[PDB]
């Protein structure tokens, strides 16, 4: 879940796959402006620890 | 010698505030700031590369910095990191630098420009370290124990990291058209510009050498620099150039490794 | 920890751009219509909207 | 394992040499985009921009 | 507190200081530090540099 420990997964450090559920969104760019806005949930570990 | 630096260019990016409140697009743009380091040093980027100059040469003194489509070159004094105080600058290399700051909640880089003007910008960034172990010293002592942390190290070696480039779009540009009389001139002096007027039957492409439409006013034309020779960046506040993307990689210094601290 | 990665925008000046997936974690795509971006020497896409 | 149109050349002599950059920096360059999945790419990085 | 200072004639360093709260607050519901690139409008005040 986003937010919390385990937001995203990975089922060994090597592993090429990765789950992520992280509430990625975006936005419209503000007139007259070039720079693709987004908002998104903080990371799970770093509030883990 | 290897000399990656040769295929990258300084950019100009947007800045929300330059340092007095106000936004403008500027040569000193605050990229990522990493604080993953256990000792608490940051590396911040620029959108000017430092440690270069102009003509491509590496110096110590010297650091590259666009100024409309046009590279400049300014001393390594005169740079200054700082957030509530004033941080100490450990190491410089391309677009990195690394500093040691006092808690803050902001942080801003600064560096002269030819002309001896301060350009600067500032973010908001919360920053307040806390040193390994069970006590929150600020001083490492005269007598201690040791215990195992990170840093970032000033080896500018093969580092396994990632930065994408790519070709920089074609920047517009309103100070190369002239009108004299009933037409247009535009300037010159090695740059391929492309235009597009309005004006009559099919008067679009790309020049590298001045002429008169002879028809209309300057309302229909424009110049688009396509300066196209060496990468710049994958930034978000400069647009790509075509729509499946060309992409590029070039190592970052400074990887993180083990140490000890008191 | 994760790490959001943003490219850098696509603008197209008279044109539309066709949204595309593709299978990255957590991906994220949208087109915005309507777009007046300046950049420091001016404003490209003479194309007025 | 490089490519460049219908070359297939080793990364570590790309028929550039000597000067890619030097020579045409647009053609270095464009060809070095096209490599960036290729596991040689650091390879034919180092030996597009390296001369004397 | 605050103070303000000046070089003299004789380049000498006259300052003056007084004792004064400072704590500023933005206009709206959060308490920011640096104007972001991406956010609302709100009205606000200020001192303008005429001086008509
Ligand atoms: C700081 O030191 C620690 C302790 O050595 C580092 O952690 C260890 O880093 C090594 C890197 O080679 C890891 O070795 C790896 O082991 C796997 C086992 O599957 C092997 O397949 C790899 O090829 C590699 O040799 C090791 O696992 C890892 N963890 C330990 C020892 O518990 C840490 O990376 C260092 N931090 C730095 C350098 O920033
Ligand atoms: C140079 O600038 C002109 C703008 O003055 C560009 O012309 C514009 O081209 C687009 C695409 O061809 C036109 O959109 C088209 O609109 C018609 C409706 O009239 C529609 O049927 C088409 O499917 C398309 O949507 C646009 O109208 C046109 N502008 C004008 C004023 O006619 C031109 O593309 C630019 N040249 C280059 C090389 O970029």
């Amino acid at each position: 879940q986003p937010g919390r420990f385990g937001d995203i997964q990975s089922r060994t450090v090597e592993s090429n796959d990765l789950y992520a559920n992280t509430a990625l969104k975006l936005a419209r760019p503000s007139p007259g402006m070039v720079h693709v806005p987004y908002t998104q949930t903080p990371s799970g570990f770093k509030y883990w620890l | 010698h290897f000399n990656v630096y040769k295929a990258t260019r300084p950019y100009i990016a947007y800045c929300a505030d330059c340092g007095a409140g106000h936004s403008c697009h500027s040569p000193v743009a605050i990229e990522a700031v990493r604080s993953e380091a256990t000792d608490g040093m940051l590396k911040i980027q620029f959108s000017a590369q430092i440690g270069i100059d102009k003509s491509d040469n590496h110096d110590y003194t010297k650091i590259r910095y666009a100024d409309g489509h046009a590279i400049e070159n300014a001393v390594r004094s005169s740079l200054k990191v700082a957030t509530s105080g004033d941080c100490f600058v450990h190491g410089t290399m391309g677009h990195f630098i690394l500093a040691k700051c006092p808690p803050g909640e902001f942080l801003q880089v600064s560096i002269q420009d030819t002309r001896n003007a301060v350009r600067a910008c500032r973010i908001q960034y919360h920053h307040d370290p806390q040193p390994v172990g069970r006590e929150k010293f600020t001083i490492r002592p005269h007598y201690g124990k040791e215990i195992p942390c990170t840093t970032y190290q000033q080896t500018t070696a093969k580092t396994v990291e990632e930065i994408d480039m790519h070709m920089p779009p074609d920047t517009p540009d309103r100070t190369l058209l002239s009108q004299q009389s009933g037409n247009v001139k535009i300037t010159v002096g090695g740059k391929k510009v492309k235009y597009n007027c309005t004006c009559g039957t099919g008067n679009v492409g790309t020049t590298n050498s001045d002429m008169t439409i002879n028809t209309c006013l300057i309302e229909q034309c424009h110049v688009s620099v396509t300066d196209h020779k060496k990468w710049q960046f994958n930034s978000p506040f400069v647009p790509r150039a075509d729509e499946p993307a060309r992409k590029g990689k070039v190592h970052i210094p400074f990887p993180l490794d083990n140490i000890t601290c008191r | 920890e994760y790490k959001t990665v943003v490219p850098s925008p696509y603008v197209k000046c008279c044109g539309a751009s066709e949204c595309s997936t593709k299978e990255k974690p957590d991906y994220q795509c949208k087109v915005y219509t309507g777009v007046y971006p300046f950049m420091w020497g001016g404003a490209y896409c003479f194309c007025d909207s | 394992m490089c490519v460049l149109a219908n070359a297939t050349f080793p990364c570590f002599q790309p028929p550039c040499v000597p000067c890619c950059y030097e020579n045409n920096a647009e053609a270095t360059l464009r060809m070095l985009e096209d490599n960036v999945d290729r596991p040689g790419y650091y390879d034919l990085l180092q030996a597009a921009l390296t001369c004397r």
